[PDB]
RNA sequence: GAUCUGGUUGAUUCUGCCAGUAGUCAUAUGCUUGUUUCAAGGACUUAGCCAUGCAUGCCUCAGAAUCACUGCAUUGCAGGA
RNA sequence: UUCCGUGCGAAAGCCGAGCCUUUUUGCUCGGCGUCUACUGACGAACAACUGCCCUAUCAGCCAGUGAUGGCCGUGUAGUG
RNA sequence: GAGGGCAGCAGGCGCGCAAAUUGCCCAAUGUCGAAAAAAUACGAUGAGGCAGCGAAAAGAAAUAGAGCCGACCGUGCCCUAGUGCAUGGUUGUUUUCAAUGGGGGAUACUCAAACCCAUCCAAUAUCGAGUAACAAUUGGAGGACAAGUCUGGUGCCAGCA
């Protein structure tokens, strides 16, 4: 008969009460202010998987293809987006990599570190209720990750009252003014 | 499902999907035409305008205009579609991949097909019998299967069969090397396991693959009239694709 | 109050179904007094400078969450005979031309049912399960 | 994540097994649910039993008046019982 | 030497057209129908080498015939 | 006399620890059939597809911002320290203007159909948050395994493990 490929994707993390564990994480979580652990075994769980990656890839007997393909695609993107860097281009810092390197690429948290916002959960909330764009929507996911020009993009929606021409019933609460011409109204 | 992967069909449905018919060009090294008429030349989208080509017969196929697109297409049909007169034929890009390549008229004027057997027929009549579907009645009289014969496809003509051997312009058309052009460096007799087969590429790269998959198509590049693929069967650095590609 | 607006991209001809496929690019905020169905056709048929405003098939959004936003996707018509062969009723009228078979969820379906079997006679309206 | 820890002694160092521990996105169930996106879903026990209801047909231009019927003033392609 | 499927080889059905004929009958031309044998696909049947899970207080099993094989024919779509 | 056979599909019951609808539709997909005079639109489809049912699962997420006062701790120093000032971080019935989606609606705009959002224009959309609201669970607090120093109960009981 017949299929789909759906899948189910992503891994939690082994074994709770260790409170350097505990500890660790939370201060991370407490940079940026969060919503879930979630959010960590979800960073957790690609930093390693590419962090597997790399852990396959050097050994890799040397002048063979994959190392190749795969450290310039890994490359080229991390690096690109505004993760890896130049520097860090012997796929030795790839063997590292940081839990953070990620957070900052959190968009909301390059935004407010952008400036934009107050903090990155004032950034969340912002971009959330929706607002500043870079792509066909703000960015309604300030979940996302950085990715190096969306880096300018940054900016209104001028969609939003807070680059509009006009404003809206929202926010700044046009409303009143429907209030006041309802029942204000002379 | 039992898709055939170089059909380049894909994702969700087509459980079957429109099956094919029995009527040369076997199974598994078809492409038949229903996915050309919708898949391939798109004008034509949804089973719909299928049905209405049909409802309204339509498509064009040189030799019979032919009614089935179930009916496979394979290797060098000529396609008109006189709304807008429209010539391909079928052929391999390399990277294996399967094209509707359009064709000059006059190119879409003829094919070549190898011969897959070779047969006495009722009365010191030889009939010998293509690999692709037909039964040609008193041939060469020594035409070989392997050997590759040219046809009018307007007419009913016979142009020629190529007295064959090694160091001949080659398209290799499966095993790994689908898509492949290499011209025959060799083949050794391997008798039973059949010939197998040294090939070299444009790049005058070589490879083997086995002989049954191979399509002699001329001598000197192409003898043959019939449109080269593009590269010409090599396969190499994908890398650099990606490289290339990125301006 | 204007305000509002219908850009175009992307945009293929399709010279066989004697019809054309293509991009739309739209953003609304004063206008109005503005506006229902017809000129969203229209501008299409005329941004193809194609007259015949009924020659127009339109489709081109649905929409979810993913806010506000209109993107569609357009199809100019040669001919309403085209049209009236490249229209499906429910689409035809969906525009407005025209209705397919009636239906009622199998309804005499069951004539269906009982027909493999049994020769002439029947004389319409013959009948099976359905008391 | 290529660790375990908890549990025999007067201590002590020990062989050593249980307890926990990580998954299974496997079944059931309890509890408890903001959106919302992406979702399999009476195999399993008895291939137990079944009302029910519903689940193979179709013609073109291209095999067949039949005076039914229908069509149209009428013809009448057609249609068609 | 021989035959209870071919002797498709046309006493049947479209659309299209010709010319006669008024047109029709006739006479033409054109594209389709009913239509047998051989091939191909297509597919189905049939078969080995290789490979498979528990268990000896399971070991011998195995030969009225079919067990193993050998003989003529059967018998089958054919092999046996 | 006659006559039945859902391990289709939905339905039923049944069993049992145990598993959704007598829903739409016939687009697409396939699939079959005849093969759109469509000159009369026009096969056929519990396959399939759409929904319905459906917290097994995978995607993403909600209780918002900010300031003022209170007040607080935390630094620098005055100062003894401190008030203070200064140097910082942070609480709150205060206080408050200020944040502001849910969430639902002009809806143009979907969908086979039916359906799941809505540009936020136009009375240039009305509307919609600071709260028990427009909402937090679940399970622990010797140890393993995070987390009481004990408020109160309790009394080898209840009961816990």
């Amino acid at each position: 008969r017949n299929y789909n490929n759906f899948n189910r994707v992503w891994k939690a993390p082994r074994r709770p009460f260790e409170k350097e564990r505990l500890d660790r994480e939370m201060k991370l979580c407490g940079q940026y202010g969060l919503r879930c652990k979630r959010e960590i075994w979800r960073v957790n769980m690609t930093l390693s998987k590419m962090r597997r990656t790399a852990r396959l890839l050097l050994t890799l007997p040397e002048n063979h293809p994959r190392r190749l393909l795969e450290g310039s695609a890994i490359m080229r993107r991390c690096h690109g987006y505004g993760f890896l860097d130049e520097d860090k281009d012997k796929l030795d810092y790839v063997l590292s990599l940081t839990v953070p390197d990620i957070l900052e690429r959190r968009l909301q948290t390059v935004v407010f570190k952008h400036g934009l916002a107050k903090s990155v959960h004032h950034s969340r909330v912002l971009i959330q209720q929706r607002h500043i764009a870079v792509a066909k929507q703000i960015v309604t996911i300030p979940s996302f990750i950085v990715r190096v020009s969306s880096e300018h993009h940054i900016a209104f929606a001028d969609a939003s009252p807070f680059g509009n021409g006009r404003p809206g019933r929202v926010k700044r609460v046009k409303r009143n003014a429907a209030k006041k011409g309802s029942g204000g109204g002379d | 499902l039992y898709a055939p992967k170089d059909w380049m069909l894909s994702k969700l449905t087509g459980v079957f999907a429109p099956r094919p018919r029995a009527g040369p060009h076997k199974l598994r090294e078809c492409l038949s035409l229903l996915i050309i008429i919708r898949n391939r030349l798109k004008y034509a989208l949804n089973a719909l305008e299928a049905q209405m080509i049909l409802r309204q017969g339509l498509v064009c196929v040189d030799g019979k205009p032919r009614k089935d697109g179930k009916y496979p297409a394979g290797f060098m049909d000529v396609v008109e579609i006189p709304k807008t007169g429209d010539r391909f034929r079928i052929l391999y890009d390399v990277k294996g991949r399967f094209a509707l390549v359009r064709v000059s008229e006059a190119e879409s004027s003829i094919k070549m097909m190898k011969v897959v057997n070779v047969y006495t027929g009722t009365g010191r009549i030889p009939v010998a019998v293509t690999h692709d579907g037909h039964r040609i009645r008193y041939p060469d009289p020594r035409t070989s299967r392997g050997d590759t014969l040219v046809y009018d496809v307007k007419e009913k003509k016979v142009l020629d069969l190529i007295k064959i051997g090694n160091g001949k312009v080659v398209m290799v058309t499966g095993g790994a090397n689908r898509g492949r052009i290499g011209e025959i460096v060799s083949i050794e007799r391997h008798p039973g396991a059949f010939d197998i087969a040294r090939l070299k590429d444009a790049s005058g790269h070589e490879f083997a693959t086995r002989a049954t998959n191979i399509f002699v198509i001329g001598k000197d590049m192409s003898s043959v009239p019939v449109t080269l693929p593009k590269q010409q069967g090599l396969r190499i650095n994908v890398i650099q694709e990606r490289e290339e590609k990125l301006i | 109050k204007a305000e509002v607006t219908v850009r175009t991209s992307q945009f293929k001809v399709n010279k066989l179904l004697n019809r054309k496929q293509f991009v739309v690019e739209v953003n609304h905020p004063g206008w109005c007094g503005t506006v229902p169905a017809k000129l969203i056709r229209n501008r299409l048929a005329s941004l193809y400078k194609v007259a015949d405003e009924n020659q127009i098939s339109v489709f081109g959004f649905k929409t979810k969450f993913g806010g506000g936003k209109t993107t569609g996707f357009g199809l100019i018509y040669d001919d309403l005979a085209a049209m009236k062969r490249i229209e499906p009723n429910y689409r035809k009228a969906r525009l407005g031309m025209g209705k397919k078979k009636l239906p009622a969820r199998k309804s005499v379906k069951e004539r269906r049912n009982r027909n493999k079997k049994i020769r002439g006679k029947a004389k319409g309206k013959m009948q099976t399960k359905k008391k």
